[PDB]
RNA sequence: CUAGUAACGGCGAGCGAACCGGGAGCAGCCCAGCUUGAGAAUCGGGCGGCUGUGCCGUCCGAAUUGUAGUCUGGAGAGGCG
RNA sequence: CGCCCCACGAGGCGCCGUCAACGAGUCGGGUUGUUUGGGAAUGCAGCCCAAAUCGGGCGGUAGACUCCGUCCAAGGCUAAA
RNA sequence: CCGACUUUGUGAAAUGA
């Protein structure tokens, strides 16, 4: 039982052991390309719990993403409108950077399907997410009873559409009661359902 | 606006004509659902068409607490005390609901009574032809089973209106029920101050 | 029914019934309740006194179930008693009625009662209702 | 607990129905600390060390200023409920270090 | 161009009548047939019908 | 249906859901973890054979930074019947 | 309708009391923008703060305490309507 | 333009506690 030991070791993220081993990795990462194939998870126990396996076809990609919000890309900062949509620089994006990393890897890696992603490193400029992807064509993945669900055609570009673990968080689906009822089935499906003027036959 | 009228409140400022929902497919909905039910019945011949069994439960919510209705499944405690295993109740057409809680013997015994009646009037075909194992039923019993239709156990929604006639005792007449009703409203209002005054007796006294 | 619509009778009269001098333009008074405090003021303060302003304290997440108390006056109770169990009675024996079996919670007290004793059994009652029932000789049982 | 009063208003109001005592369920022990996980967390506590706010709380307790220790623990952790119990755990870790 | 106020599918194609008023109407439809004079006045050829 | 209601709003114009209840349909599941260590029991690819959506024999390889197996909180692991 | 007969392995049921592990820059907090009916802040997002295991989230007014009811997140799949 | 937090580590003295 090593994964529990390494789990608390990675829980104590302000201890000096993680401060060291994590700053040196931050340098190494900052010196490599944005999207890079890594042959082993750096956080094997985090990957286990999110469905990584030491089995062929599960690949791990380190995607570097930048930090900070979204500044409105207009011709100078000149927004034609009323004073209430006339701001530029304090707006925040509506997808977490974890999902942005998954959806960068989704565009780079055409043939493979994103499964999950987990935080590994960060600094003032960047965050680093290690994204578990699956090759849906190799026989070792086609013959696993537990992960066929990803080879059915309704699962193309999950991350491009909001269906992974990080996707649901920004979709508002971590939550069940009120406080989260408008986000099921989706906020736009709720909006349509609530706007339909139902005119019955014998109204 | 103009002459005395109720103040207008039409919610017709968005693009509502893009979302008008007209119901002209309503009869076809009915016919489609009917065909769906008919073919489900044909596939599940000779299981009852009502599907699996359900519990008598009370509704929530003061408005409806006094009205019984159908539930989602018998709790593990009923399924255990009826001799009907957890894993096997959905197999023999009894729902199971792991989430409910039983707080009253009355509810628990009522749902046991439904389980016992169902197990009395349930017939189960053998998994194979000649091999009749435990829980099955006799060939001559099986030969007369049909597809029971509709609600083969109706749940009476509320207790029947009986208005009987009894003595008017003087120990009944003397009871001041309005004063009673006001006194415990006092008890509820004062429960704060009374327990404060009490607790300070321990603190100081 | 188009054949009854009075516009069909205004065919041939140039103005279609909205005047020559002052015409029928689009919205000469604003869209809807506009000008409540400005020019429709006379209207809103003559025919709708009390429209403008805040009164009373907010109640977050009101559930209408918690405010639910269907009432019955005393005058209605004997209708609840079928004739044959009205006859199965004497001077001293009275029918026992549980109103909750009828869907009422409170038993208010408007109206007459006969001399006949009646034993109502309710979840709430008022002053006057019990006074009328006792004065009729019947009694009260509180339940829930 | 004991049944309702049976009268529609008042302290413990409602309808009398005979109450039943619910046998324990899993997730009634949810989070009951266990021998091995206490082992695991102990060991990595010692191997990793203390965070800087944890060390500052140790210092405020080894001086004895428990109000300030709570105050900084709150400003870090976020809520009174967690701040008080992080202070409680650092008092534990400091008594168990002065014990020898 | 268009037509003025183009017709829309959400006109009131179906109308409702009280169920008891349908029952009243069908009873008074029956009650009128039992009359040879109104069956005739409605246009049917009834001159050899026995009763 | 709740409900143009609670709410929200230069509390102005306006905006506006939810629990309860009635119906339609109803179905639950599987992983990571402590748990083969007398023994990787797992998977893939090449080649060959057949009964060909696969199965078998052999070689190479992946995998001990853990594949498979038990377990998923309603439990469960054990011992007993 | 016929030939093949299902076990010492798994499950169920009952007894036990000893175990009984449950997902981390994740929740939570501050602040900022947007969003909402969500109002001392409904969601979401950035930044900074940054966890717990007699423990965590809720009970629609911010707060401390006592009790109560409730559920167990941060991994995944799932027809019908 | 400016301050604070952040990437941001290592150790030395002088004044303040
Ligand atoms: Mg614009
Ligand atoms: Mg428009
Ligand atoms: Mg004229
Ligand atoms: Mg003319
Ligand atoms: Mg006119
Ligand atoms: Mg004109
Ligand atoms: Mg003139
Ligand atoms: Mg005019
Ligand atoms: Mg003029
Ligand atoms: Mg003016
Ligand atoms: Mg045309
Ligand atoms: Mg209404
Ligand atoms: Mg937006
Ligand atoms: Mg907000
Ligand atoms: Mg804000
Ligand atoms: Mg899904």
């Amino acid at each position: 039982g090593a994964y529990k030991f390494v789990s608390e070791l990675w829980r104590r993220k302000q201890s000096d052991v993680m401060r060291f081993v994590q700053r040196v990795r931050c340098w190494e990462y900052r010196q490599q390309p944005a999207i890079v194939r890594i042959t082993r998870p750096t956080r094997p126990d985090r990957a286990r719990r999110l469905g990584f396996k030491a089995k062929q076809g599960y690949v791990v990609y380190r995607i570097r993403v930048r930090r900070g919000g979204r500044k409105r890309p207009v011709p100078k900062g000149i927004v034609y409108g009323k004073p209430k949509h006339q701001g530029i620089t304090q707006l925040k994006f509506q997808r977490n950077k974890r999902s942005v990393a998954e959806e960068r890897a989704g565009r780079r890696l055409g043939g493979l399907r994103v499964l999950n992603s987990y935080w590994v490193n960060e600094d003032s400029t960047y965050k680093y997410f290690e994204v578990i992807l699956v090759d849906v064509a190799h026989s070792a993945v086609r013959n696993d009873p537990r992960i066929n669900w990803l080879c059915k055609p309704v699962h193309k570009h999950r991350e491009l559409r909001g269906l992974t673990s990080a996707g649901k968080k920004f979709r508002g689906l971590r939550g069940k009661g009120h406080r989260h009822h408008k986000n099921r089935p989706s906020r736009r499906a709720t909006w349509k359902r609530n706007q339909t003027v139902s005119l019955r036959r014998y109204r | 606006v103009k002459h005395n009228n109720v103040i207008p409140n039409g919610h017709f400022k968005k693009h509502w004509q893009n979302y008008v929902k007209t119901w002209f497919n309503q009869p076809a909905r009915k016919q489609r659902r009917r065909i769906a039910r008919q073919k489900k019945a044909v596939k599940i011949f000779p299981r009852p068409t009502s599907g699996p069994l359900r519990p008598i439960v009370q509704c929530q919510t003061r408005k409806y607490n006094m009205k019984a209705r159908a539930g989602r499944g018998f709790t593990l405690e009923e399924l255990k005390s009826a001799g009907i295993p957890k894993k096997l109740a959905p197999t023999i057409g009894i729902s199971v609901d792991h989430r409910r809680k039983n707080r009253s013997l009355e509810g628990m015994q009522s749902n046991i009574q439904r389980l016992k009646t169902y197990k009395a009037k349930l017939v189960i075909f053998p998994r194979r032809a000649r091999k009749v194992k435990a829980g099955d039923s006799t060939p001559e019993e099986l030969a007369n089973a049909t597809q029971v239709q509709g609600d083969y156990m109706p749940i009476a929604r509320g207790e029947k209106r009986s208005v009987e006639v009894v003595k008017v005792t003087e120990e009944m007449k003397e009871f001041k029920a309005y004063g009673k009703l006001r006194v415990e409203r006092m008890n509820q209002r004062q429960l704060g101050a009374r327990q404060k005054k009490a607790a300070e007796a321990e603190k100081e006294e | 029914t188009t054949r009854f619509k009075k516009n069909r009778k205004k065919r041939g009269h140039v103005s279609a019934g909205h005047g020559r001098v002052g015409k029928h333009r689009k919205h000469p008074g604003g869209r809807g309740n506009a000008g409540g405090m400005h020019h429709h003021r006379i209207l809103f303060d003559k025919y709708h006194p009390g429209y403008f302003g805040k009164v009373g304290m907010r109640y977050f997440h009101k559930l209408s179930n918690r405010f639910y108390t269907p009432t019955v006056n005393v005058e209605r109770l004997w209708s609840m008693v079928p004739s044959d169990k009205a006859a199965e009675a004497g001077g001293d024996k009275a029918p026992v009625v549980d109103v909750s079996q009828f869907g009422y919670f409170k038993v208010l007290g408007k109206g007459m009662l006969p001399e006949k004793p009646i034993v109502v059994k309710a979840k709430l009652i008022s002053k006057i209702a019990e006074k009328k029932i006792k004065a009729a000789g019947g009694a009260v049982v509180l339940v829930a | 607990s004991q049944p309702k009063s049976g009268l529609f208003v008042g302290i413990n109001k409602g309808h009398v129905v005979t109450k039943r005592e619910l046998p324990p369920r899993p997730s009634d022990r949810k989070g009951k600390g266990t021998k091995r996980v206490h082992f695991v967390r102990n060991l990595i506590r010692e191997v990793a060390g203390f965070a800087p706010y944890e060390k500052r709380i140790t210092e405020l307790l080894k001086v004895g200023k428990d109000k300030r220790a709570l105050k900084v623990a709150k400003r870090k952790l976020g809520t009174h409920k967690r701040a008080k119990k992080k202070r409680e755990e650092m008092s534990s870790v400091l008594r168990k270090m002065r014990s020898a | 161009g268009r037509m003025f106020a183009p017709t829309r599918i959400w006109r009131k194609w179906h109308r409702r009548v009280n169920v008891r008023l349908r029952r009243v109407a069908v009873a008074s439809a029956l009650a009128a047939t039992a009359v040879p004079a109104i069956v005739t006045a409605r246009g049917h050829r009834i001159e050899s019908v026995p009763e």
